[PDB]
């Protein structure tokens, strides 16, 4: 969960 | 945005806050207030939404700001409110209150030439606080940033050229953010920010190539896995460049200074760099991040207040304290470094950035 988040 | 009074005595209303004496105030109500004969009031938390990504809340984008002002002038416009007051308000939660007034504060900056402590001076001290702006990431927050900080990276920007309302497109900024045109945001005159295009071309892809192709992107910088060829770029005269690294992780300076060279290559070619990760938001907005701050001299958390501005969610969790610890590194650059004039096959024939001592040898 570290990451980029995700555009939704 | 129509043309509206270039920006009387007091008017004193619970929970609000003064910004013009008798003309512009900012309320929190958790109720709808009537207009009055002295005053009139308005919202927009039915009409102008912050997508969030998980538990960030705003700042509103340049975007929602546009429709703002337009919505303002035209109330301050109506000869029905010539001798009211004008109360925008929003609902009473310490987000939407900091939200509400970061926007009514980038609209001074932008639209009414305020200076920062001129717009600041109204919120500093206002109980209860306005809850500070977080990250868009996935884990708990551990670094903030403030009106102050938004309001003076907005109004430096300004100053720099980087922000004109007036040639502002409002119809591709909303077209282009979507992921179904790309995922994207023009940052500056020189930056692109977006997401990885995806190839098994779709809708998304073939926008962002179109866009590209029309608006003098002159290198594309991929920094995450490969999700597509970039033959596609290749095909219509884009130069493509890999500078991959982790995602979730900052990047080594080298891969930082190997960025800035490429990109002052583009920008003094006259060219723009689209940069993307992705989500083009983390990866993108360390390297990104780091020019501007080496060009402009933004503070870190102007900076990240900045790049939010235009496009929400940039600069994602530890990368925000990299960014911050890493702000005189880049800034130091100007002095320690020079644009070399040998190419570097590490950036594709570009010029990269070496000290003052490898510069005299050449």
């Amino acid at each position: 969960e570290l990451g980029s988040p995700l555009k939704k | 945005i129509p043309t509206t009074e270039n920006l009387r005595r007091s008017v004193y209303l619970d929970n609000t806050i003064e910004f013009l004496r008798g003309r512009v105030y900012l309320g929190a109500y958790d109720y709808t207030p009537e207009d009055t004969d002295e005053l009139v009031f308005f919202t927009v938390e039915d009409a102008i939404f912050y997508n969030s990504f998980h538990l960030d809340f705003g700042p509103m984008n340049i975007g929602h700001l546009y429709r703002f002002a337009v919505i303002f002038h035209e109330i301050l416009n109506d000869p029905e409110n010539a001798n009211k007051a004008v109360v925008f308000y929003s609902s009473a939660s310490t987000r939407q209150r900091a939200n509400a007034a970061c926007m009514l504060c980038c609209y001074m900056i932008l639209v009414q030439a305020w200076t920062p402590h001129q717009v600041l001076q109204p919120l500093a001290q206002v109980d209860p606080p306005f809850m500070p702006f977080r990250d868009a990431g996935y884990s708990n927050a551990d670094f903030e940033i403030t009106i102050q900080d938004v309001v003076y990276g907005v109004w430096r920007a300004k100053e720099k050229g980087l922000i004109d309302l007036h040639s502002f497109n409002l119809e591709s900024y909303e077209k282009y953010e979507h992921v179904e045109f790309g995922d994207f945001n023009v940052l500056t005159p020189d930056f692109i920010a977006f997401a990885s295009p995806q190839e098994d071309l779709n809708q998304p892809f073939k926008s962002v190539l179109n866009f590209f192709a029309n608006n003098n992107v002159q290198l594309v910088v991929r920094l995450n896995s490969h999700l597509y060829n970039k033959k596609h770029f290749e095909d219509i005269g884009i130069q493509h460049l890999d500078l991959i690294f982790e995602d979730g992780t900052c990047p080594d300076l080298s891969i930082v200074k190997n960025f800035v060279g490429a990109a002052e290559t583009i920008i003094k070619r006259g060219g723009k760099i689209a940069v993307h990760s992705k989500a083009g938001l983390g990866r993108t907005g360390c390297l990104i991040g780091a020019h501007l701050i080496y060009t402009y001299g933004f503070t870190a958390n102007e900076c990240i207040g900045f790049l939010r501005f235009i496009r929400p969610g940039m600069v994602v969790g530890p990368q925000q304290h990299w960014l911050y610890l890493h702000q005189n590194d880049f800034r130091e650059w100007k002095y320690t470094t020079r644009i070399s004039l040998k190419p570097s096959e590490a950036i594709g024939g570009l010029y990269p950035l070496i000290s003052l001592e490898e510069y005299r040898l050449q």
